């Protein structure tokens, strides 16, 4: 768990540290903190792993209605909106 | 990259306290100075606004420049008054008095020599400077007098950098001084030639917001300022937050001014809600825009359905599609087509950013640039005009060091801009 | 939708009239509270449940729960004159609770 | 097939597995009993071979007495006429070579392992045992 | 073997390829780490200990659009020597990307360019990504295409570029970055492809059911028309061309190098199951005029050529049918003098699918590249536009005030003109 | 290759599809999910569907079928129903607003919003054709879309696929029973229409079949599925030489060559002739002289017409089950023996034979028995011109003071489309004299 060489951004206590390569005080950084708290839901670092009725079988692609929270749902396919709208 | 962040008056101190523990929470940021957050997005980009200090402590940049001792020392005092570093707090002895004179000629230009030392400290702790900004009143004397004279001496020596102002410009309906017009029509004789940028927030429209949409029965004036910083924010968070789409504060100043003097805008926020109301409101991209863009919901008390809109911003913040934010900004300038000018062929500039406000599940921003500002700057130049024909007040500003031909001066300077917004209407 | 608040306490008082069975429901006004305040429930008698019985004056004690028009009302404490007509008519009393404090009007 | 090197030397960089050695040439007319040293080596099992001298022979100073190579399994082997000791085929020049979707040039040549040799047990070195 | 080398310009060129490069390590074996559990050399380099890195270079100029490839769960599979970053943004400025900022920055790719080259044994194509909106996608573009004109040579240098739409817009400027664009993608790029985003929007809605398609479904589609060019690089065909042989085939003249794409089966996963899905079927699915990328309809068109790209279970007795078919049909007009009209390509592998998209796992797909006539009228509604604006410059204050001349501004109207007119003078019969 | 698209419109339409489709489906193996159930598979080839259904890869059946209506509410039930997954989802298609009973709303104003939809899903059913044998279309006249629509529809079909065969089954309004009063208004101009543009023409009125089931059968309080039920058992019958082998068997194109003796006479009547409950069907002999008489019955006609004041042309018989060849021969000489039963002068054979090996199938929860034998009929009299002098009736007694006209002027249509589609329809009154009438 460290950063690439060329990233450019905020890691805390860089400045102060010395001495070694920049991935190398980085994977140290981030091992621990003694003067501060890292926060426990982070997401930049994530693991690689590779990329009564209406149940989501009970319409068709073109049916006209109103489905209960399912106008929030975007980016979706029709019957995936509905799936994780009524699931 | 970074920002330092100037502050100038009582009205300057008060908007700029506000700000500090509005932008301090954005990144979990406890009074003492220290991260407490809760994501490495709250600490990612922190140094767009910021310098650090030994012992896991982060310190803003910003000064606080007063001409009375006695209104820093309530800043200093808040519970968020000691994040900043006492280096800088340079102040005067004697008061500016509501007087121009006695901020830019007498007495001010001995403070502002020793101001330049620590902007001169704050921009070379730097990796590639991006700009400033300032907060300011067109009211007075110390935060609007000297405030004009910092700016273009940071100009000379800055030149090619980006510079903001956050007037709030006087209201017609009541003054809170009597020497108003003699202040703020001698003051945007340098906010149309000396900045790149410069807002226009009335408080009488501040006071119709708080009113008419979000029902408070008293308003302080912590309230008008959560309206404000609400906004400050709103245009430097593609500059520090990802977004789907970028527009960060170099991106706008090119693509919003059209020609090289109209850089008078008037900002707004969508999900100002009453506190009623909150519970009964849906909050889609579609109840953004129809709250963006009604004239009850701006800040500066200009009517934009008097006007034609020249060109149009729209920050959103969230996670929204691309297809639902770009089609309510089509389906809007359809609709009503006579309002927006028709010789800039799509009047939209659009950005989305992937962290909201906190509380919020979504939010939006807009900053026009509507015609109808004249009527802002007609109605100083009838009101300036009624008192200098006889000359009323002319004797305390007179006898401080300055000519008579410098107020005819300053009334072509406003009273050409009028006609620059007729001239493109 | 509040990202300052999760949940409001809203004081009421309850009347009952003796002289028909029939109870009101009166929000005090309080400075600020952006709400509507005021009379929450117009004077009538309230159903009890589904079978058309309504509340009498034996059903209400302190740190009982009163459900009327899908509403949740927790009886905290009563005036003098309902302490002396209850304890008169052989209801006793139990312990007068406190009304927590809204921790958005704190903030 | 593999011919891939980098994972195993970085796994097995520096150890090495050592056998003292006792060699009877007392059968034979003239030779004494001899005591070697035995080294195999984990980043690629390849061996080496040194002699160890005792106090009152006659015997020229040695650092080593073979190579530090692949042994193999049965005998002195017949590996000659050159060109079959290539690893890898080919099929034209087109230098620029083709592999050969076939395999011709190939010689099934058995080495010792490290799950061969142990302690206790007789092997051949060369045609000495 | 079959070096190509694609270099990512642009917010848009980054998100475009963050979505051909999760489709590249899914369609082999490789993980985003870059280790396998014959023909990757197209695309991957090779190192020692199974590892395979990708053949690309994200360049663009703010910092926080790259910043998340660096943090993603791609960090280790690029080399971090690629990922160039900038400092200032060019701010939806051509002059601030083209001869400011862009100044800065092309000393150091074209360094990162020439080592990838060098390793490289024989090169066949560069493929650009980029959109004709911005500034760094439509300035340090231009400036990078006539470094490699000439530092290179005679390269084949593909072109995918996204056209600013008719109507839906996410800017005030857009026509003026894509007239003066024009002036320099002409003269260097060999074969540019337009795909605009109002199109997508269209099909998104109706074939798939996506109602709102936000840009990662937008991005997952256009990477199925630059894998479905390349597929007979890395694998083998019954009938198969290669990126060098049908930029022949498809140009008439050279300055009509501007094809428009489709792609067939594009498909929803529940509609999928009743559609016969036959080679017949989706060649005609190709020329329905509601399905094209960009909005321009052909039937006011007149087809130059056509280069059909059939990959799946797809035999060519099924293909000869169905190209009678389409030349008997009287709504679908080539040019008098294109007698063939056609340029089949047929390939074995199937198009692989990506978990968490869109489509549907279909044994064949064909992708389609089209040069007609009909996008005279996409360029004469975009150039009313410019001169809108320009007949009394409005922004054109930015432009020059970092470098530009004034006369730039209307050298490059003119070679846009000039542009319309052989459209005009190609389409004529006897 | 014996293939026929079907095409169903407005809610009188799409309640028929569910009955017919109830039907093909058990007459077939075909279960709701589509496929047959591979662990019993009931007699027949491939051959036995494909006029009806499609095949993919997996093995489904999807019917050449299209759902077209005006609004949301009655298409919504075949989505929800035990039949959602047996259909393609744009195959059922549906508008926003009905046309409100009105023929100028359907053809004017709504319906050019639903004629671009429904004439690209037709050009999908047809080119995965080998052999089309000809639509099918079914309707009401008294509706807004099953009259305004419909007549928009026939027209864009004349144009585009040319003398491909195009079959109507339709629902005439009763002569006094009615659920609307502006019926007169739609019946006469969509039989104004519809008369160029259709080759047969089914019509058939609610009232009749209300008698026919409270007499023939027990079932007193009819509804529309027992109305719908009946109606599927005349339209398999006339597929069902296509589909099943025969004895002697009629095609599409076979029957249009025989009834319809000049190009504007094709309005046959229909008859089914064993339609009995299972209490009283085993106890008679039904054979085929007495399925053969009973279609002549006036009481059992399904039209309220009486054929007693008018003269046969030429009459069609779809014989099916265990029917012998020589037993038709001895019924049909004793009709023409009998002389209550008057035919026209010009045609002395009048008669057209089909003979089918299936018998008809049996739907659970029906109320007809399963029997052995039975007889379809499809008469043509002279005396269907006695249900156009009560309908020009009723036209006119509204239209000599315009009521209702502004509702249908304001759509589009010019108030000339009314006194032409008045002297249309009293040109076809006439052409039953001329043609009726003795030499």
């Amino acid at each position: 768990p460290h950063y690439i060489p060329g990233y450019t951004g905020h890691c805390p206590l860089l400045r102060f540290s010395m001495g070694q390569t920049y991935g190398q005080v980085t994977g140290q950084l981030l091992r621990g903190p003694p003067g501060l708290a890292w926060p426990p839901a982070h997401r930049t670092l994530l693991p690689p792993i590779q990329s009564h009725e209406r149940l989501s079988s009970s319409i068709i692609p073109g049916y006209t209605g109103f489905i209960p929270r399912a106008q929030f749902i975007f980016a979706k396919n029709c019957n995936q909106v509905w799936a994780e709208a009524m699931s | 990259r970074e920002i330092v962040h100037l502050q100038a008056g009582q009205c300057g101190n008060q908007i700029g306290a506000k700000f500090w523990e509005v932008i301090s929470d954005e990144h979990g940021i406890d009074p003492t100075g220290t991260y407490h957050g809760d994501s490495d997005l709250q600490l990612e980009r922190i140094n767009v606004y910021y310098n650090e200090a030994t012992g896991g402590k982060y310190v803003p940049r910003a000064v606080l420049v007063d001409l009375e001792p006695g209104t820093m020392d309530s800043v200093r005092s808040g519970p968020f008054g000691q994040i900043f570093r006492p280096d800088n707090f340079v102040f005067g002895q004697s008061g500016a008095g509501n007087n121009w004179a006695k901020g830019h000629y007498t007495e001010g230009a001995e403070l502002v020599d020793s101001v330049l030392d620590v902007v001169r400290k704050e921009a070379e702790s730097c990796d590639c400077l991006q700009g400033f900004q300032l907060t300011h009143s067109l009211g007075g004397g110390t935060g609007s007098g000297m405030g004009t004279l910092l700016i273009s001496k940071i100009r000379e020596e800055y030149p090619d950098r980006i510079m903001n102002t956050f007037s709030v410009v006087p209201s017609p309906k009541v003054s809170d001084t009597v020497v108003e017009p003699y202040n703020a029509t001698l003051s945007v004789h340098q906010l149309v030639e000396n900045t790149d940028e410069t807002y226009c927030i009335d408080n009488e429209a501040l006071y119709d917001i708080c009113f008419r949409t979000l029902k408070l029965t008293t308003p302080t004036y912590g309230d008008l300022n959560h309206l404000v910083s609400a906004t400050m924010s709103g245009v430097t968070t593609c500059l520090r937050f990802p977004g789907q789409l970028n527009a960060d504060l170099r991106k706008l100043a090119v693509n919003m001014v059209p020609f090289p003097r109209l850089h008078f805008f008037m900002p707004g926020f969508a999900p100002l809600t009453s506190r009623g109301s909150q519970q009964y409101r849906a909050l889609t991209v579609p109840e953004l825009t129809q709250q963006m863009f009604d004239a009850k919901n701006m800040m500066a008390a200009c009517d934009p359905r008097h006007g034609r809109y020249l060109t149009v911003a729209a920050v959103f913040r969230g996670r929204m599609s691309m297809k639902e934010v770009d089609e309510q900004m089509l389906n809007v300038q359809n609709k009503n087509s006579s309002y927006f000018v028709e010789w800039i062929p799509n009047n939209v500039k659009t950005a989305v950013c992937d962290i909201p406000p906190r509380g919020l599940k979504m939010s939006a921003t807009f900053i026009g640039n509507s015609t109808a500002i004249q009527e802002l700057f007609k109605r100083i130049s009838e009101q300036f005009t009624a008192m200098f024909r006889r000359k009323a007040f002319l004797h305390w500003y007179t006898g401080e060091g300055m000519d008579e031909m410098e107020f005819t001066e300053a009334e072509s300077n406003m009273n050409d801009l009028v006609s620059e917004y007729q001239q493109y209407q | 939708i509040s990202m300052e608040e999760h949940y409001r306490i809203r004081h009421v008082n309850i009347y009952y009239y003796l002289e028909d069975d029939s109870m009101s429901v009166i929000e005090p006004v309080v400075e600020n509270s952006g709400i509507p305040q005021g009379k929450l429930i117009k004077r009538q008698r309230f159903t009890k449940n589904d079978m058309g019985d309504h509340y009498h004056w034996k059903d209400l004690n302190r740190g009982i729960n009163l459900t009327v028009y899908g509403k949740t009302f927790r009886i905290v404490d009563c005036d003098r004159f309902t302490q002396d007509f209850l304890e008169s008519q052989g209801i006793e009393l139990n312990p007068s609770e406190k009304i927590p404090l809204d921790p958005y009007t704190q903030l | 097939q593999s011919f891939d090197t980098l994972k195993r030397f970085i796994q097995y960089d520096g150890k090495v597995l050592r056998f003292f050695c006792l060699w009877d040439d007392s059968t034979s007319l003239f030779g004494d009993r001899r005591e070697f040293v035995l080294h195999y080596f984990l980043c690629d099992g390849t061996v080496e071979i040194r002699e160890v001298l005792p106090s009152n022979s006659g015997r020229d100073a040695m650092s080593s007495f073979l190579r530090r190579g692949k042994l193999p399994k049965y005998g002195p082997p017949g590996i000659y006429q050159p060109g079959q000791i290539t690893d890898r085929a080919v099929l034209n020049v087109y230098d620029g070579y083709l592999l050969d979707k076939y395999q011709l040039g190939k010689v099934e040549q058995d080495f010792y392992t490290d799950q061969d040799l142990s302690i206790g047990a007789t092997i051949n070195v060369w045609g000495r045992k | 073997m079959r070096e190509c080398i694609s270099i990512h310009v642009g917010q848009a060129g980054v998100q475009i390829g963050n979505a051909c490069w999760e489709l590249y390590c899914l369609e082999h074996g490789i993980q985003p780490d870059g280790q396998m559990p014959d023909s990757f050399n197209t695309f991957f380099s090779e190192t020692g200990a199974g590892k395979h890195v990708p053949r690309a270079v994200f360049v663009d100029l703010e910092p926080t659009v790259i910043d998340e490839v660096r943090t993603g769960t791609y960090r280790q599979l690029f080399h971090p020597e690629q990922l160039i970053t900038g400092k200032e943004d060019a701010a939806n400025n051509y002059a601030r990307g083209h001869y400011t900022i862009g100044k800065e920055i092309i000393d150091l790719v074209l360094d990162r360019i020439r080592k990838l080259a060098d390793q490289c044994t024989g090169l066949q194509g560069f493929l650009v990504f980029h959109s004709f909106g911005g500034g760094t996608g439509s300035g340090f573009t231009s400036l990078l295409m006539e470094r490699l004109s000439v530092d290179y040579g005679k390269k084949s240098k593909l072109e995918f570029s996204i056209y600013p739409a008719p109507q839906v817009s996410t800017a005030v400027v857009e026509p003026y970055n894509s007239i003066l664009t024009t002036h320099t993608t002409l003269e260097h790029s060999d074969c540019a492809f337009m795909v605009d985003n109002e199109a997508i929007y269209d099909i998104c809605r109706r074939n798939l059911d996506i109602e709102r398609p936000t840009y990662t479904n937008l991005n997952r589609l256009i990477g199925q028309i630059v894998s479905s060019i390349t597929a007979s690089l890395r694998f083998d065909g019954a009938l198969n061309v290669d990126l060098t042989e049908f930029q022949t085939n498809l140009v008439p003249y050279p300055r009509i190098h501007f094809p428009l794409a489709t792609y067939a089966p594009v498909i929803s996963a529940e509609k999928a199951y009743h559609e016969q899905l036959s080679v017949a079927e989706i060649t005609n699915a190709c020329f329905e005029p509601a399905n094209q990328m960009v909005k321009c309809d052909p039937r006011h068109g007149k087809y130059m050529a056509c280069c059909l790209l059939y990959r799946g279970d797809v035999v060519p007795k099924d293909v000869n049918a169905a190209i009678a078919t389409i030349k008997t049909k009287r709504t679908i007009q080539f040019v008098d003098w294109c007698p063939t009209g056609f340029k089949v390509g047929i390939n074995y592998q199937p198009p692989t699918v990506v978990p968490g998209g869109d489509l549907a796992k279909v044994q064949r797909a064909v992708c389609m590249l089209s040069n007609t006539t009909a996008i005279a009228e996409a360029w004469a509604r975009l150039d009313h536009k410019f001169d809108l604006m320009y007949a009394k410059r409005a922004f054109v204050h930015w432009y020059v005030g970092e470098g530009m001349e004034e006369g730039e501004f209307s050298e490059a109207r003119e070679d846009m003109a000039a542009l319309e007119k052989d459209y005009e003078e190609v389409g004529v019969d006897s």
